């Protein structure tokens, strides 16, 4: 399974640009599938959806300019995007969504596009930095109730597309070790990681999908001490 | 006699979204401002009648449709909506006539732990079209290989349980819905005011 992104570039504002999603393994015309960006230095921000029965929606920043689409025949899923602003600089990522079956599951690469209400999430510490060996605790405080059935960690390593740590607020995903561990007491949603590996250094994320629209917390950069 | 409204909201159980019920109405007759004067329902919006004018007229039929969803679903029970219920679980058709009448039964049916009896369907082909329902549970295909009615990877059971708890936000508790249409044919009218 793949999501293969492309047609970014660095173009002047006002311009437009068409991204393009390859999908192989999933069918794009099956899913729920999403456009999400991410700014230079900056967190993850929904864009856009598009539902299997072929309903679309926006973010409140891009409507009227963007477009979601897909073409069944080619299994390609793309952003038509017009009137492009300094503010929409960003790599943006093509990801199949299974809601509470399993939140972003898959990411593509990522492609770069330059160019020269809502709940909120708190996450903290915005650096935490510890050994080695250690126990590490990162928490995500929501601006309103959000169930935990609608609640996700991510992982996401430099040069790479976030990955799915944890779902449902507790459900770890296929695959990721039993170290990492979600809980929610009161409104601070919390990842655990029991005992850090060199690896786990990493920025993490955390997301709620049960109100429109999606949102991202500003994430936690967890280096060595 | 009196129209069995009663038994339609005030009922002990309510339906699934997905597997919603319909009840129809007739042969009876029936006081609406029983039903509009409620401080109890949250939602009262109807479409092609006036609540304050159905004591005036005999249908020919009255349907009451009634099912569960989250309080944030409430807005997709409307003529014209999008999104996964609207979508894929109770559509109303463009020109609907009648009432979409909601309330929330956080006292009823949410449970410590997840109330796993109420249920939507998350996945779906198509759109349903104006009052379809769709009870079906084939294992959906979201990839390019078969299930052959087994779960896995890319094939999943096509219902969720909402999971209803009394501490969720009000967004996330459960609204009891009845959807009263109206229609008169050339038909015998028989659903009609006091
Ligand atoms: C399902 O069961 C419910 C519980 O019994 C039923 O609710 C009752 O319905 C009757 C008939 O309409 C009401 O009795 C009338 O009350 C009005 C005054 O209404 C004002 O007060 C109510 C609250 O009591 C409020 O909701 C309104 O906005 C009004 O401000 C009088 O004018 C009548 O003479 C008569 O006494 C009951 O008050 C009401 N009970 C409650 C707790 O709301 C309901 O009707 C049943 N549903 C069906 C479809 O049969």
């Amino acid at each position: 399974v793949q999501l293969v992104e492309s047609g970014g570039g660095l173009i002047q504002p006002g311009g437009s640009l068409r991204l393009s999603c390859a999908a192989s393994g999933l069918i794009v015309s099956r899913n729920y599938m999403n456009w999400v960006r991410q700014a230079p230095g900056k967190g993850l921000e929904w864009v856009s959806v598009l539902y299997s029965g072929g309903s679309t929606f926006y973010a409140d920043s891009v409507k009227g300019r963007f477009t979601i689409s897909r073409d069944n025949s080619k299994n390609t899923l793309y952003l038509q995007m017009n009137s492009l602003r300094a503010e929409d600089t960003a790599v943006y990522f093509c990801v199949r969504d299974l809601d509470v079956k399993g939140a972003f599951d898959i990411w593509g690469q990522g492609t770069m596009v330059s160019v020269s209400s809502e709940i909120v999430l708190t996450q903290s510490p915005g650096t935490l930095s510890l050994s080695p060996g250690e126990r590490a605790t990162l928490s995500c405080r929501a601006s309103q109730s959000v169930s935990s059935s609608y609640l996700a960690w991510y992982q996401q390593k430099p040069g790479q597309a976030p990955r799915l740590l944890i779902y449902g607020a507790s459900s770890r995903a296929t695959g990721i070790p039993d170290r990492f561990s979600g809980s929610v007491s009161g409104t601070d949603f919390t990842l655990t990681i029991s005992r850090l590996e060199p690896e786990d250094f990493a920025v993490y994320y955390c997301q709620q999908y049960g109100s429109s629209p999606i949102t991202f917390g500003q994430g936690t950069r967890l280096e060595i001490k | 006699n009196l129209c069995p409204f009663g038994e339609v909201f005030n009922a002990t159980r309510f339906a699934s979204v997905y597997a919603w019920n319909r009840k129809r109405i007739s042969n009876c007759v029936a006081d609406y401002s029983v039903l509009y004067n409620s401080a109890s329902f949250s939602t009262f919006k109807c479409y092609g009648v006036s609540p304050t004018k159905l004591n005036d007229l005999c249908f020919t039929n009255v349907y009451a449709d009634s099912f569960v969803i989250r309080g944030d679903e409430v807005r997709q029970i409307a003529p014209g909506q999008t999104g996964k219920i609207a979508d894929y679980n109770y559509k109303l058709p463009d020109d609907f006539t009648g009432c979409v009448i909601a309330w929330n039964s956080n006292n009823l049916d949410s449970k410590v732990g997840g109330n796993y009896n109420y249920l939507y369907r998350l996945f779906r082909k198509s759109n349903l079209k104006p009052f379809e329902r769709d009870i079906s549970t084939e294992i959906y295909q979201a990839g390019s290989t078969p299930c052959n009615g087994v779960e896995g990877f890319n094939c999943y059971f096509p219902l969720q349980s909402y999971g209803f708890q009394p501490t969720n936000g009000v967004g996330y508790q459960p609204y009891r819905v009845v959807v009263l249409s109206f229609e008169l044919l050339h038909a015998p009218a028989t659903v009609c005011g006091p």
